[PDB]
């Protein structure tokens, strides 16, 4: 995956070199976010598309295969800022809010599926929190293979190979890193 | 009538002192050219750190309140865009003080013809007539040296016959249309290049200046491109990008469009509100609106993709933006759209088309802000002037966008109401000329400003004539909300469809002064421009009848 290296290099070069005259808005967005322990980043697409048209050309193409390479891309940056050596640092969530063109709810029919869509509605009720997973260890029922699975997002079945079978993999919940989820429903 | 550099050294010698200085440069008035000029002028002063006063004058009548009130130590004065028509020597008077007169008022104007009393009989000027109309201009030359100071009965009769002989041809002059030769900015730059400053934002000020008026003719501007493009060639930020780079990062040539707000608005709304395209495609008509969509069907551009803001459209459509138009627009007669334009890129913020910037400033001038009410309103425009002045600065872009969110809205007003007219076919073809009046409309608050009616008047004189046989006929407009029937009425000039043989020299300036000199019925030349006047509904109708006859054209 040299291509992912090529994309992530462009995201680092987008965070470190970005200049609104003259402060670096993102780079400081980052620091001021890790200190309060927010562990998040908010990108402004207009700055993004200003910087390179290209990376927004791909990011509006296949978002769910890219955006996580942007997450890892930014957390690899907070490693060089928030700490220094020669932990643990979760991969930050990015929140991008931008103008574009409002696409009303009725007008969502297929055709834009997996393409970023800005819209507007009144939230009805919020669903009770429940955790998905981020990083969970797994051991085999037999050969006892110790596998650390980095689950991303971007549902995902567990790998069957180290009889053995068909799916001899247990979730270790003593070491598994979890995040949260909501489920809004909007009228 | 002087070298620009030498007029400069004069305004240098009378300037710097203890206490400094003193000079008031008058920026006037509502014309974007003024800004364009006086900003590079003011920056030039700041270079030598010469103290200055700068005054936002609206009314021509308003100038008297200023010059007659506050002057003390000011030995060198500068003025912009005024005096080319009406002379200030009689208007201000002057009253010579102390040859080698103490105060020098520089008058910069693009308007023609100059007042006769101005150029000859040097008192207050120090004229800026150079170099556009020099000329000769032998008609003004014989106007004085003959006139001044001017068997014996036949020599008296001969003399008087000669006097009227000169007075006739002289009467031909100074009674004429007011038409800008070259943008005052251009000349300030010609003055600026002799001193040796090549500054980039300066040059951008020139580009702004030139492109201030392309909404209305060129007229010479069609040949101004050498004088700009060469200068764009006299400098360059880098031989090759080197993307971006974050600094310099400057202006460049791109296939720009008379199309309206291409970069800061959605494409479809960018055709639909554009001024040149309103006309040829009959967009006020529901039957013609479709013809646009047929354009998009020809381009293969989705309707949904046309509705989306221009920043975010796909890259393929961007790379094909200079091709597809060639492939298609030719068929609709829309082939004159693509100019060679100037675009300055600030990089990570965006880019801005030379013209669109001007649309932002104009947008700023009217919005985003019995004699007490009009004075207070003109005052609000005076304050608003600086809100518009600030947007020129590079360091604050944050409010420039406040202009653009307005510039869109205005069109959404202007277009709308514009259509509200063509549905009722309110155009009166009359006989000698075309004429109109808006008796009722939404939100006349926007139409208070002279320049708003300059642009509505512009999209309308542009709409009625494609051309559109026959006989381009100048248009008239009127509007009223408050201030007790002020009914502002602006003069207009015909638009040729890119094939322009003659300047055609707006005649309303003369036709109005003929009426002020007749019954003068509530006629007010208070606005700085000779084309635009005020009227009352009581006296507007007899005024309109006296406008119809006698026709000077």
């Amino acid at each position: 995956d040299d291509d992912n290296t090529e994309i992530i290099k462009s995201f680092k070069n987008f965070i470190l070199e970005f200049r609104l005259d003259s402060q670096f808005i993102y780079r400081d967005q980052l620091r001021n976010n890790i200190l309060v322990k927010n562990y998040s980043l908010t990108v402004n697409m207009e700055h993004l598309i200003g910087y390179n048209e290209d990376i927004y050309k791909k990011l509006s193409d296949e978002p769910s295969d890219i955006i996580p390479l942007f997450e890892t891309a930014i957390t690899q940056v907070a490693k060089r800022i928030s700490i220094l050596s020669r932990n643990s640092l979760p991969t930050f969530q990015l929140i991008l809010n931008s103008n574009a063109n409002q696409i009303p709810l009725r007008d969502l029919d297929s055709e834009h599926v997996s393409k970023i869509v800005r819209l507007s509605g009144i939230i009805i009720s919020t669903s009770v929190l429940s955790s998905r997973a981020t990083y969970l260890s797994i051991m085999c029922r037999n050969c006892r293979h110790t596998t650390s699975i980095t689950i991303n997002n971007f549902t995902v079945s567990l790998p069957r190979s180290c009889n053995c079978g068909p799916d001899p993999y247990i979730i270790i919940h003593e070491s598994s890193k979890f995040i949260d989820q909501q489920f809004l429903k909007l009228q | 009538i002087s070298q620009f550099s030498e007029a400069y050294n004069k305004i240098l010698r009378n300037s710097s002192s203890a206490s400094s200085c003193q000079l008031v440069i008058f920026v006037s008035c509502l014309n974007i050219d003024a800004l364009c000029a006086t900003k590079m002028l003011s920056l030039l002063f700041k270079k030598q750190l010469v103290q200055s006063q700068i005054v936002p004058i609206f009314g021509y009548s308003e100038l008297r309140r200023h010059y007659s009130q506050l002057d003390d130590n000011i030995n060198s004065l500068l003025l912009v865009g005024f005096g080319g028509v009406i002379d200030l020597e009689a208007f201000l008077e002057i009253d010579p003080q102390e040859q080698s007169f103490r105060r020098d008022i520089y008058v910069l104007d693009a308007h023609r013809p100059w007042n006769l009393d101005n150029i000859f009989g040097s008192q207050i000027i120090q004229c800026f007539d150079d170099g556009t109309v020099d000329d000769t201009l032998g008609e003004e030359k014989e106007a004085y040296y003959k006139l001044l100071e001017l068997n014996d009965l036949s020599k008296r009769k001969q003399r008087k016959k000669q006097i009227h002989e000169y007075e006739g041809v002289l009467e031909e002059y100074y009674s004429q249309g007011t038409t800008v030769v070259n943008s005052i900015s251009a000349q300030i730059y010609s003055l600026l290049s002799a001193i040796g400053e090549t500054n980039l934002s300066n040059l951008w000020l020139n580009i702004l200046g030139t492109t201030s008026l392309d909404i209305a003719y060129a007229q010479v501007y069609n040949r101004l491109y050498p004088l700009l493009q060469d200068e764009v060639k006299r400098l360059t930020p880098s031989s090759r990008n080197s993307v971006k780079t974050p600094d310099t990062l400057t202006l460049n040539i791109q296939p720009d469009y008379y199309l309206f707000l291409l970069r800061h608005s959605s494409l479809y709304d960018s055709f639909y509100y554009s001024n040149y395209v309103n006309a040829k495609l009959s967009l006020w008509n529901e039957n013609g609106k479709k013809r646009l969509h047929k354009m998009f069907a020809r381009m293969g551009i989705p309707l949904s993709t046309a509705q989306e803001t221009w920043l975010y459209m796909d890259h393929s459509i961007k790379r094909e933006l200079g091709i597809i138009f060639d492939k298609n627009l030719d068929r609709y007669g829309l082939q004159d759209i693509i100019r060679d334009g100037f675009v300055r890129t600030l990089g990570y913020r965006g880019s801005i088309s030379a013209s669109e910037f001007v649309e932002a400033l104009t947008a700023l001038l009217e919005v985003g802000n019995s004699a007490q009410k009009l004075t207070n309103l003109r005052k609000r425009w005076v304050s608003n002037f600086w809100l518009s002045w600030d947007a020129l600065d590079d360091r604050k872009v944050e409010l420039l966008n406040r202009g653009i969110q307005l510039a869109q809205d205005l069109q959404r007003a202007i277009f709308n109401t514009g259509v509200a007219i063509l549905e009722k076919k309110l155009i009166k073809h009359l006989r000698i000329y075309r004429l109109c009046v808006l008796q009722d409309g939404p939100d006349l608050d926007l139409y208070r400003n002279p320049l708003t009616l300059l642009r509505l008047g512009n999209t309308l004189i542009e709409c009625c004539a494609e051309s559109e046989d026959k006989q381009l006929l100048p248009m008239v407009l009127a509007s009223i909300d408050e201030n007790t029937d002020t009914y502002l009425v602006a003069g207009l000039t015909p638009r040729y469809p890119r094939g322009t043989k003659k300047p055609i020299l707006n005649n309303f300036s003369m036709a109005f002064q003929q009426i002020t000199a007749e019954t003068d019925a509530k006629v007010r030349i208070d606005n700085f421009e000779s084309s635009i006047i005020e009227i009352r509904r009581e006296d507007l109708s007899p005024f309109l009848e006296k406008l119809t006859l006698s026709g000077l054209l």
